[PDB]
RNA sequence: AGGACCGAACCGACUAAUGUUGAAAAAUUAGCGGAUGACUUGUGGCUGGGGGUGAAAGGCCAAUCAAACCGGGAGAUAGCU
RNA sequence: CACAGGUGGUCAGGUAGAGAAUACCAAGGCGCUUGAGAGAACUCGGGUGAAGGAACUAGGCAAAAUGGUGCCGUAACUUC
RNA sequence: AAUUCCUUGUCGGGUAAGUUCCGACCUGCACGAAUGGCGUAAUGAUGGCCAGGCUGUCUCCACCCGAGACUCAGUGAAAUU
RNA sequence: GAUGUCGGCUCAUCACAUCCUGGGGCUGAAGUAGGUCCCAAGGGUAUGGCUGUUCGCCAUUUAAAGUGGUACGCGAGCUGGGUUUAGAACGUCGUGAGACAGUUCGGUCCCUAUCUGCCGUGGGCGCUGGAGAACUGAGGGGGGCUGCUCCUAGUACGAGAGGACCGGAGUGGACGCAUCACUGGUGUUCGGGUUGUCAUGCCAAUGGCACUGCCCGGUAGCUAAAUGCGGAAGAGAUAAGUGCUGAAAGCAUCUAAGCACGAAACUUGCCCCGAGAUGAGUUCUCCCUGACCCUUUAAGGGUCCUGAAGGAACGUUGAAGACGACGACGUUGAUAGGCCGGGUGUGUAAGCGCAGCGAUGCGUUGAGCUAACCGGUACUAAUGAACCGUGAGGCUUAACCU
């Protein structure tokens, strides 16, 4: 209700940008290792967004070391510390879950060139 | 219980016997007759011949 | 399964007490024509609440 | 378990139910009142209120939408034509239902379900 | 210590700075007000008796609207008791907020589990499926056998069987508290607790500790 | 989220192609194995000058799973492959000298110390 | 060309489930085998009981078969209940 | 039995299709002689299912899977 | 061995592990040459074993869609005692 | 005139002759690790290969993979591989029909629960005037498992190798309870793609049917694989055991008098049910303060008048629910629908314009649609009434006012 939502309100990210399904974002994210604190870059096809207020989500898609790796980040978690997107692409779904199953030429995705 | 056991009586007796010797390890089993006693008889025969072809086995070797 | 003994009509009687209908606590009067009817309901004579709502 | 879930399933299938209160609306268009059981009207203002807010708006894409929810011309022109502009500054609430007895066959309690400006 | 009575609001995250998200139960608690002390010489133990909340003036029954009026406080939506220790003392008519919480750590969370209703063995208490296959006739989900033979010629007392799941009361025990905030008279404890959204709670400190 | 008779491939260069667990060591009655899990495995397919042999059994240390590992702040990182890394029955060890594919920050203890250096990128 | 191949009608009946006071005194559903042949089917005929017929299972001979059914000997006999 | 069984012959539209298969229709005929609700366990008949993938079990039972046309290509063995 | 009691014979293969399977051995309880011996391509709703694929068979079940079960109106059995 | 049987499955329950965890004695017990006996049954006590198997062997785990009873527990719970009919064959026996604690391939597992029992859920009356709540707790049930790492400490011990007791912290396995914030599943009630065909006169746009035709996404709800929490600490009395003081028996002696320790066992402590606890308890509050007549004259029956507190019924309903029941609401109202706004999902509707020969693309456009969600809103339906429930509540004896 009012309540949950305004507790929700006062956590939420001011600063989040405008990305969408099929283009191609960066995501510095904390790293804490013994006690240096750095940023390590994620950049990968964005496949999925959850938006749900405070508790939205997006997934990236990448291919590091001939792996496929997907992470889903939470979108207004403090260890996500920037978001960037590098290529815009063009699809026309809200998931684009086809790609698990597509690699190199198969995966490419049409930039969305406006 | 004896492997293809025929019957109410035979299904639920425990004719077959089976004896280790601890020491050694080795086995003999005897289910072929009715009784459990005869059976064991016929086992502790055999493990009896087998310790003894044992210490056979060693005397030729 | 089936009955083992033959029950009785005492038996029958106590598992039949629970069985009694319940008559309508109190019918309503139409404020207009004066029609005794279910409560929430229309009346035979198509009146709801002293309004005339369905015709004939 | 049925928690928070909305709808009757009124023994039937799912394309039956569709179709069986698209006809149902399509009647009380027409008629402005009809008698059904209790369930099925009060799954009926579900179906109809919202054709009857659509209407309020006359447009290409609306008529087509509700020719597509009520597949008869009649009714689509009969809701954009009078039901629309009839109920143009009502909110909502375009139909009531009036209890009226127990079915003779089947003793199933009965409704009619009328416009209210009828 | 006593507690206090509150309502279920919801579920939320709360995201620490050094990126951990912890889930939350918000729990809206009132000004619980009390509305009868009792004690040793009048009724044989000592505890306090509050209420929480609004109720409709015309939904208060003539018996109710007497033992609210004669505390002196507003009919709440319910009656609850606390026992009390032998160092606390309150009095008739004394407000109660959420700031009693404002130094406890754990706290444990009653309410009344969300109801299931008639509820099969392997539901109810995780009962084995038998085979899905295999010639099974009949008897998937059947809870199998319920007893011995001719001894005893019975089945034991206890024996888990189907029935009525959940709508029962239900502690919670040890759920850090997270957050105390006395101007939204909120509750922010770590975790889930039993009901559903807009159920009432029973909120103590922790007896475990 | 590994079993027995899963399928595994290996993340390093010891020798081995399929491996299958045939245990998950740690606990009367446990089900499954996440990453940084030891479990006992059967090489089913090997390459023919490597370190180990087809049919041998030893440990191994599960490094990443398609069910993949949960962050504190509710994150998730999956993988398209449950892939291990052999180890000995004795020291649990690793056996290759290599390690493949990226490996996540659940392995980050003195005890697998070896397999975070050699790993060509922690996430 | 083919006791050839795939596959409907057609003939069958290998598996499972359901049903078992059944919708049915042998079936339904999903599959399954043959499907120009030693095939299948309509109508009519012939073989009769220690007899028929049987690519043989003691199978079939009107929901009856190591000897059909009906009537008779007959109130067989029953140291048995 | 107003019974999900059995019962020989004849007729043979459209679109797609090799087809008397199959899907949807025409001519024509029907909604199957108890209904109304609800939306528990459990049974039946289906749909989908993270990670795993025969570990199930007497047994891969059941289910899942494969499935067309054209072309490329196709092993041991063989009575060719 | 559709034959072997002892017997899960022994050795080899396959498996992490194989009373089953496959190759041998010969100590054939109790094979053997038209109540045929030993092979054998093709065939088989034939028996056993193995692999890939595939999967709710299973770890371990969850949700959903229908028909019952439940309530109301009408009609209205059964075994058993 | 019928008590179905091996193994498996599901579900168990008890014994202790204890497998692990707990406590102890002795040791040919340095430590670690054992041996053996005593106490202890609270909890726990594998997955696979082979086989119909029980058993057993084997592989790999575990703190451990206990021994038993229960019709060798459990087929009106399941299975049907073994066994156990009718078919067939091998070996063997017989001249043969046939037979084999020889083998081999195939081969119908019915029952709508009357009673007891058990799991849940109601109705009636009672509890002594009626009613609405909050309790108390007699009693009952649940739960009770354990690994590994680190500190103590490389300390005690030991020649070394190795390596503690006691105490403390952390993190797991299995199990259980709750919940859906996250990660997911589902989502035939939301959006889209698409195949065949039919229809809406046709085009365009839609609808029907083909398992939701096939698919791709997905709200709410439910849910696990998801994530919170739990087992305890403490107390009392003890078991085996250890003692102090202490005679009988000038010594000795844990015992006879007296006194102190002593375990996952017991009683509590934790959670839940719980006054039908008929021994029906307690507390708070609310309501009812008329007349008359008879009899067999009393805890009697009428007659009129009166009808309270409250309840029930009806209606709108609910994360409540098989039906009951329980909860919310009924105009002095947000109970349900609708409506409005938002969110969410889908992914740029239609129509029109432009480009292209055309399929199609682009612009209008993150457009259109959007279930169960959130915040509002009396537009619709929750009607005035009526119904049940009474009129001061027995006797005896005390205490107090009187
Ligand atoms: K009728
Ligand atoms: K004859
Ligand atoms: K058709
Ligand atoms: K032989
Ligand atoms: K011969
Ligand atoms: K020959
Ligand atoms: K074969
Ligand atoms: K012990
Ligand atoms: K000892
Ligand atoms: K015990
Ligand atoms: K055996
Ligand atoms: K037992
Ligand atoms: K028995
Ligand atoms: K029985
Ligand atoms: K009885
Ligand atoms: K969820
Ligand atoms: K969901
Ligand atoms: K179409
Ligand atoms: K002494
Ligand atoms: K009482
Ligand atoms: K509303
Ligand atoms: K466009
Ligand atoms: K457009
Ligand atoms: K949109
Ligand atoms: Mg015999
Ligand atoms: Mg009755
Ligand atoms: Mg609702
Ligand atoms: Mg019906
Ligand atoms: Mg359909
Ligand atoms: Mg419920
Ligand atoms: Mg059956
Ligand atoms: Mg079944
Ligand atoms: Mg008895
Ligand atoms: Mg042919
Ligand atoms: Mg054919
Ligand atoms: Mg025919
Ligand atoms: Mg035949
Ligand atoms: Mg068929
Ligand atoms: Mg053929
Ligand atoms: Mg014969
Ligand atoms: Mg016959
Ligand atoms: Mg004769
Ligand atoms: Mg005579
Ligand atoms: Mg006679
Ligand atoms: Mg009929
Ligand atoms: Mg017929
Ligand atoms: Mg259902
Ligand atoms: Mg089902
Ligand atoms: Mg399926
Ligand atoms: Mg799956
Ligand atoms: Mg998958
Ligand atoms: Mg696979
Ligand atoms: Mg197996
Ligand atoms: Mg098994
Ligand atoms: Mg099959
Ligand atoms: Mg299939
Ligand atoms: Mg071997
Ligand atoms: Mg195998
Ligand atoms: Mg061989
Ligand atoms: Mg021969
Ligand atoms: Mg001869
Ligand atoms: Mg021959
Ligand atoms: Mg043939
Ligand atoms: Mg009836
Ligand atoms: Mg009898
Ligand atoms: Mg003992
Ligand atoms: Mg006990
Ligand atoms: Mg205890
Ligand atoms: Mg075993
Ligand atoms: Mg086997
Ligand atoms: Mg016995
Ligand atoms: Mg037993
Ligand atoms: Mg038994
Ligand atoms: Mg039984
Ligand atoms: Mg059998
Ligand atoms: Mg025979
Ligand atoms: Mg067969
Ligand atoms: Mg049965
Ligand atoms: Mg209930
Ligand atoms: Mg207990
Ligand atoms: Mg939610
Ligand atoms: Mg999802
Ligand atoms: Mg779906
Ligand atoms: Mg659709
Ligand atoms: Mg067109
Ligand atoms: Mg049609
Ligand atoms: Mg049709
Ligand atoms: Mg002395
Ligand atoms: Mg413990
Ligand atoms: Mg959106
Ligand atoms: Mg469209």
């Amino acid at each position: 209700s009012n309540i949950i939502k305004q507790l929700e309100q006062e956590q939420m990210k001011q600063d989040v940008p405008s990305f969408r399904p099929g283009d191609t974002v960066e995501v510095k994210v904390w790293v804490v290792e013994g006690s240096k604190k750095r940023l390590q870059a994620f950049e990968g096809v964005v496949i999925a967004i959850r938006n749900r207020g405070l508790h939205s989500a997006f997934t990236v898609r990448k291919i590091s070391n001939g792996e496929g790796v997907e992470r889903v980040f939470q979108t207004h978690s403090p260890v996500v510390d920037s978001i960037s997107v590098k290529r815009r692409g063009a699809v026309r779904k809200a998931k684009l879950y086809y790609l698990r199953e597509r690699t190199g030429k198969a995966a490419r995705i049409k930039e969305r060139l406006n | 219980r004896t492997s293809g056991a025929g019957g109410q009586h035979v299904n639920r007796t425990e004719s077959a016997v089976r004896i280790t010797h601890i020491p050694t390890g080795i086995v003999t089993q005897c289910q072929n007759d009715r009784s459990q006693h005869k059976n064991k008889d016929q086992a502790m025969k055999q493990m009896k011949a087998k310790l003894y072809e044992l210490e056979m086995q060693k005397k030729n070797a | 399964a089936v009955q083992q003994n033959k029950p009785t009509r005492s038996k029958r009687g106590m598992r039949r007490s629970h069985d009694a209908l319940t008559a309508v606590t109190s019918l309503s009067v139409d404020k207009t024509s004066g029609e005794k009817h279910l409560r929430h309901h229309i009346t035979a004579d198509g009146y709801y609440r002293g309004r005339k709502v369905i015709a004939k | 378990m049925r928690h928070r879930k909305s709808g009757r399933q009124l023994n039937r299938n799912s394309s039956h139910r569709q179709a069986m209160f698209r006809n149902m609306a399509g009647s009380l268009v027409r008629h402005e009142i009809i008698k059904t059981t209790l369930p099925k009207a009060k799954e009926l203002r579900r179906v109809v209120e919202p054709l009857i807010t659509l209407a309020k708006t006359d447009s290409v894409a609306n008529r087509r939408l509700a020719f597509a929810r009520t597949r008869d011309n009649e009714i689509v022109a009969k809701l954009f034509n009078e039901l629309g502009p009839r109920f143009a500054s009502r909110a909502g609430g375009y139909t009531r239902i009036l209890k009226c007895g127990f079915r003779a066959g089947d003793n199933a309690p009965m409704a009619y379900i009328e416009l209210v400006d009828r | 210590m006593i507690g206090l009575v509150g309502k279920k609001v919801g579920m939320t995250r709360i995201f620490t700075e050094d990126g951990v998200s912890i889930p939350v139960t918000v729990i809206e608690v009132e000004a619980n007000r009390v509305t009868q002390v009792k004690d040793l010489a009048n009724d044989g133990y000592r505890a306090i008796q509050v209420t929480t909340g609004a109720k409709k003036a015309n939904r208060v029954t003539k018996p109710e609207a007497g033992h609210f009026a004669k505390a002196g406080v507003e009919a709440g939506r319910g009656l609850w008791e606390f026992r009390l220790a032998e160092g606390e003392e309150f009095t008739v008519g004394q407000s109660i907020s959420v700031e009693l919480f404002a130094d406890v750590k754990k706290v444990d969370v009653t309410g009344t589990s969300k109801g299931k209703g008639f509820a099969g063995t392997v539901k109810r208490w995780n009962f084995r499926t038998q085979d899905a296959t295999h010639g099974n006739s009949l008897s998937h989900r059947v809870p199998g056998s319920i007893g011995q033979n001719q001894t005893p010629g019975k089945v034991f007392k206890g024996k888990k069987m189907a029935g009525q799941m959940g709508n029962e009361r239900v502690t919670v025990q040890s759920l850090d508290v997270v957050r105390v905030d006395a101007e939204r008279n909120l509750l922010l404890v770590k975790g889930a607790v039993p009901g559903a959204t807009g159920s009432d709670l029973i909120v103590k400190p922790a007896v475990k500790a | 989220m590994i079993q027995e008779q899963t399928m595994l491939n290996v993340a390093d260069n010891s020798g081995a192609r399929r491996v299958m667990c045939i245990k998950v060591l740690g606990g009367s009655h446990r089900r499954y194995a996440g990453v940084g899990d030891i479990i006992k495995i059967t090489i089913k397919e090997a390459i023919p000058r490597g370190k180990v042999k087809k049919g041998d059994v030893l440990k191994a240390v599960v490094v990443r799973t398609k069910k993949g590992v949960r962050r504190p702040d509710g994150s998730v990182i999956r993988f398209d492959g449950n892939a291990c890394v052999l180890l000995n029955n004795n020291s649990e060890q690793p056996i290759g000298t290599r390690i493949f594919g990226p490996v996540t920050r659940e392995l980050r203890s003195e005890k697998f110390m070896k397999i975070i250096s050699l790993a060509p990128e922690v996430l």
